[PDB]
RNA sequence: AAGUCCCGGCUAAGUGCCAACGAAAAGGCGUCUCCAGCCUUAGACAGCGGGAAGGUGGGCCCAGCAGCAGCCAUCCUCUAAG
RNA sequence: CAGCCUGGGGCCUCGUGAACGCCCUGAGCCGGUGCACAGUCCGGCAUCUCCCUACACCGAGAGAAGACCCCGUGGAGCUUCA
RNA sequence: UUUGCUACAUCGAUGUCGGCUCUUCCCACCCUGGAGGUGCAGCUGCCUCCAAGGGUAGGGCUGCCCGCCCGUUAAAGGGGAGCGUGAGCUGGGUUUAGACCGUCGCGAGACAGGUCGGACUCUAAGGGUAGGGAGUGCGGACCGCUUGAGGGGAAGGAACCCC
RNA sequence: GUAACCGCUGAAAGCAUCUAAGCGGGAACCCCUCCCCUAAAAGAGGCGGUCAGGCGCCGGGGCCUUCCCCUAGAAGAG
């Protein structure tokens, strides 16, 4: 199942996410940078400003630490929490690969998109999930 | 003053309660150093002072019309050894200061004995009535 | 209340071509041409007559027809500023040292103002021309916003007299608008 | 004023009629506003100019 | 009542472990600071330390034109062996992996010395001629060249050690197919120090610092000692209390390693670069260390680490000013350092 | 476990997502709504050009306050104008 | 405002060989709940296993049917105008 | 963050003042940074708003805390952590037993009044912390070189002088 | 990238207006640059080289202790 993420609010598309890893299905994210979430600049960078403590970032992505700053680990971090807390959740969490743009692996293949998370569903001043990295620390 | 634009500072030779000569014939003889100005320091320390800077000092030993008065003094000599920027090494026989009144000028008409350059270059009008200058 | 209905109409003159594709909407004229983005505008249908602007909505509340009657003010901005340039003043007050001002590319550098050694430089929008005469600058365009933001990082700049001091009346300060060129 | 209104009542071209200061906030606002725009207090008040020659 | 002081040490160095290699290689490089093709660093081995009078260069220093004391380090530093070249790419996953490294000893640079460390290619694998078409066909997407080097200890008889130390220096300069051209010039040949630096500029160290072993807190953090009666009363070299609470007991100073760690310097002058060691060996040697015998740099002030401690020599990454070249020097310490 | 359920409206602060559980007096035409009263095509409100006023700048007190410094009245060359 | 040096211990090895803590072994931490300051409960964020030295902040750490205070139609010694 | 009010928890014990040592936090801002007003000429003042990244020291007197005072300083802000911290110290204060004085009591004796003398136990199962070694996993046995998800930092702050 | 705020264009509300839409500036603050620990990061990374030869055996490569030491060191380790 490959997920595409363009123009999807974020939340919403998780939950789809959820239910479908939560089904015995491994979910591949692709174009992770282009999903959006609802509200002005400001709004959103304090909603995940307030989780600093300290500063740098030093690797390939692989980690998911207390501070996730990029958009490979801001979908994956948001994933996480709407997963169920027993063993089950962590061996459900490593079926779960986001990209950024779409890899070689996957350029031929079907993409799915839910409905309800489009981003004509809202009235506007949104941001894109590159754009919140690009402040809080990835350079992506 | 004068020469403070270059290395000023030394090794610390003086603190508080620390004793010097009044070099000078103003009518002290002994002192105690009271305050040394523009030192701010760290807990726990004593501030420090050493040749060409200002202090605040009580007369202990001299003329009865200037005994426990507070003055104004610079020091002038230092028995702890020092390094000038050419690498030379110096060192006095005794720590001594001149009292200058509140703009500067000596209180005394001379100054007994040798004097550091230093303290010369920062205070004109003392290199101007001292005599031998080290 | 609600409005139920409003409709306005602005006038294309002649020697003056406008184009209108997905939003966007641009002017081409003598002076020269402005382009413009309205996709901010929802709720607002924006049709290209053959010989007018029409501007058409519905059920508007106070946000919506404040929002309306600013594009209008917008698009007949972008008309005038084609056929008309826009010409804004700004003059050299000096009380003890005169000013120096001179225009290199993109930047205006202001020096020996009350007496500082530091200089003074202002950012130059694109399509504006800055001149210097005497006593006076002349700041020149087709985009009003370009010629108008130009002109205030010339103002803000030179301000700087105003901190730690009694205002004696030493800078750049703004003057007219709207010569026929 | 170091910075002046661009064509308006604007004044240091040979005037002072200044801007309105808010009592409140201390914002500074227009010279015929009726609120501050910052803060809607509507207790406002003028800058200070200088007394032109004597009582 | 709480009277307020700075706390001891440095919060921004723990841990304050061993240093896992004697050579460390920095993590970041000088920007290309507008030249053309050439390394951004050297290897030195340190000897001893005496001191110059040199006439001051700095214009701006309130000693300028003037002969002033100033003491210098002694630095040792043959030629190195080119051995290897480098390519770095973003790869898939977005990294900063290495494409491919390009060796070439065989032609010329048949060592054994080199076998010490690594025991290296054998004739039959020489199969290095379609590395180097891999780095022409991925041109344009290799962001960085390196040059793996070596040091040549044999060299240097003091330091009685003969297998060599490998690191990868950066090229900074024109294009990358200028930069290639340049890599490949370089390889299996020897590098002198002058192909690199120059009297006058500036430096950054990198190195391992003395080590001193399991050490208190009065000299690992310089904590006060507990005063009067306390010099008498119960154990005064410690601290009172480890925080107040159950929230992991905190980062408060304890007992531990102190020396041998990886540390930098910055803004270290170079300030004469010779060959004629009979003008800086002092009478009878240098104490604990030897004689020097190859070329050598002189480089004012102090440099971290013991004697025959390897450092890596960068390009300055914050440099304080642009010096021009002869601070002349005019007289140096050649007396003995025992007595 | 079961609604990304339906209709009419509001909020832009992440307010809020609180039965028992966490906010007062005061200020806001910020925006949304219902009642009053008063002016409107016999041209309202705002704005713009002019008339924008005259005996007289009357005056008491004053070198003079020539509305507005210490008390105060109150008359038409008038009509599409004071 | 600490530094260096010395004797005996500590450190590593061989021989001899105890005691106190002990519902349990299940004890990372932060915010809460609750007789109102949880290792174990709730919500999170963390956490690969073992060994050596060093430190004593936490385990409302260990050690003693609180001497303070009050109660009991409990005592004992002293006093006198009971 | 005071002092009271209540008597919910601890009486087969949670060591009770002050100081020293060391760590961290709050902001209701004393200084350092930004902006404005003034009955702001300049220098110096006074006031309002943002902001907790850095600093806030040495002494005389008292067991103190508070406070008064001395010489400086950019300023020498104010609070919390079981009034942080006695298995870290100290032992000046306080609350045993000895003794003197004043007042009170027939007396034995009392004071919340003054004064002299008066003990500070423990070898760290567990956690935490500071460092140093092996093992399994990634990944058949080894030699060498690296990247830079993540994590920490105050690594710098301030004043004086020249023009 | 912002704070307090300062400005531009601009209506609601013919005018005016830094704000409502739409823009520009703006702090010892926050994030990157810089320094220190980093592949036990489970997505547990990348790159160069060695593991001869003959018919499981012969033969062989590597690493460690022992041996001489110090840059290092409580034992280990380096």
């Amino acid at each position: 199942v490959i997920v595409d993420a363009t123009n999807q609010i974020l939340g919403r598309m998780s939950t789809h996410i959820a239910k479908l890893l939560k089904s015995g299905k491994k979910v591949y994210v692709v174009n992770a940078e282009k999903a959006i979430i609802s509200g002005p600049r400001s709004r959103v960078l304090e909603g995940y400003s307030l989780l600093f403590t300290v500063k740098t970032m030093q690797n390939p992505y692989r980690q998911g630490i207390r501070r996730p700053r990029n958009p490979i680990n801001i979908v994956k971090r948001t994933v996480r929490g709407m997963l169920p807390k027993n063993k089950l959740g962590k061996q459900i969490y490593r079926n779960l690969k986001a990209y950024i743009g779409i890899p070689k692996e996957l350029e031929g293949k079907s993409m799915i998109r839910f409905d309800d998370a489009d981003v004509s569903r809202l009235k506007g001043k949104y941001i894109t999930v590159a754009e919140l990295s690009r402040l809080l620390g990835g350079l992506k | 003053m004068n020469v403070l634009g270059s290395r000023k500072g030394f090794t610390p030779a003086l603190q508080h309660n620390s004793s010097v000569v009044v070099a000078d014939n103003s009518g002290a003889k002994e002192a105690v150093i009271i305050g040394i100005y523009g030192y701010r320091g760290v807990l726990r320390r004593v501030p420090f002072a050493n040749i060409a800077d200002l202090v605040m000092v009580s007369v202990r030993k001299g003329s009865p019309d200037v005994r426990k008065q507070k003055f104004k003094a610079v020091i002038v000599r230092q028995r702890m050894p020092f390094r000038r920027p050419d690498g030379t090494w110096i060192s006095f026989e005794d720590n001594a200061v001149v009292i200058i009144n509140p703009d500067g000028t000596p209180k005394g008409t001379e100054v007994r004995g040798p004097i550091a350059r230093e303290a010369a270059e920062r205070w004109p009008k003392i290199a101007s009535v001292a005599t031998m200058v080290i | 209340l609600k409005a139920a209905y409003i409709r306005e109409e602005i006038q294309i003159p002649d020697k003056v071509k406008v184009s209108l594709e997905n939003n966007v909407l641009k002017v081409k004229g003598p002076k020269g041409e402005v382009i413009k983005d309205f996709s901010y505008a929802k709720g607002i249908r924006i049709q290209l007559n053959e010989g007018k602007i029409i501007l058409e909505t519905t059920f508007a509340d106070r946000r919506k027809k404040a929002l309306l009657y600013s594009i209008i003010a917008h698009i007949k901005n972008m008309i005038t500023g084609t056929i008309n340039g826009y010409r804004y003043y700004l003059k050299v007050i000096s009380t003890h040292f005169p000013i120096s001002v001179k225009v290199s590319g993109d930047e205006v550098q202001v020096s020996n103002l009350i007496g500082e050694k530091n200089i003074r430089r202002a950012k130059i929008l694109p399509g504006v021309k800055v001149t210097v005469k005497g006593e006076d600058i002349v700041v020149e365009g087709s985009d009003i916003y370009n010629v108008a933001q130009t002109a205030a990082n010339i103002e803000s700049s030179t301000k700087i007299v105003g901190y730690d001091r009694r205002i004696f009346s030493d800078g750049i300060y703004i003057y007219k608008k709207e010569v026929i060129g | 004023m170091p910075l002046t209104d661009p064509v308006k009542l604007q004044i240091v071209q040979q005037r002072v009629f200044l801007k309105k200061i808010c009592r409140d906030c201390g914002a500074l606002n227009s010279i015929r506003a009726t609120k501050c725009r910052r803060c809607h207090s509507s207790n406002l008040r003028a800058k200070k100019k200088e007394l032109p020659a004597k009582k | 009542r709480k009277l307020s002081s700075p706390r001891r040490g440095s919060a921004g160095l723990r841990p304050r472990k061993r240093a896992d290699e004697i050579l460390p290689t920095p993590k970041n490089w000088p920007l290309v600071n507008l030249k053309e093709p050439k390394l951004l660093g050297f290897i030195g081995y340190k000897a001893g330390m005496t001191h110059v009078y040199m006439i001051d260069d700095k214009p701006t220093s309130p000693n300028y034109g003037k002969e002033v004391y100033t003491p210098v380090t002694i630095v040792e530093s043959p030629p190195i062996l080119g051995l290897a070249l480098r390519a770095y790419h973003i790869d898939s996953k977005g990294e900063l992996s290495v494409l491919v490294d390009y060796w070439a000893n065989f032609e010329e640079g048949s060592l054994k010395y080199l076998k010490r460390k690594i025991t290296s290619l054998k004739v039959d694998s020489s199969k290095m001629k379609e590395k180097l078409d891999l780095i022409q066909k991925n041109l344009n997407n290799i962001t960085y060249m390196r040059l793996l080097v070596s040091t040549q200890p044999w060299l240097v008889p003091s330091l009685g050690k003969k297998r060599p130390e490998i690191v990868e220096i950066q090229i900074g300069g024109g294009s990358i197919q200028d930069q290639l051209n340049y890599g490949l010039s370089l390889l299996g040949k020897q590098i002198p120090v002058r192909d690199v630096f120059r009297e006058g500029q500036l430096t950054d160290i990198i190195g391992v610092t003395k080590g001193k072993g399991f050490q208190g807190v009065i000299k690992r953090y310089s904590v006060v000692e507990f005063p009067r009666w306390h010099k008498h009363r119960k154990g005064s070299r410690k601290i009172g209390a480890r925080g107040p609470s159950i929230s992991t007991p905190s980062y408060v100073p304890q007992p531990g390693q102190l020396g041998f760690h990886r540390r930098t310097e910055y803004n270290k002058r170079i300030i004469k670069i010779g060959d004629n060691v009979n003008e800086i060996n002092p009478a009878g040697g240098i104490v604990n260390y030897g004689l020097v015998k190859n070329t050598y740099l002189v480089i004012e002030g102090s440099v971290l680490g013991s004697r025959k401690r390897p450092l890596f020599l960068r390009y300055p990454i914050r440099p304080s000013w642009s010096p021009e070249s002869a601070p002349k020097i005019t007289y140096v310490n050649l007396a003995s350092q025992q007595g």
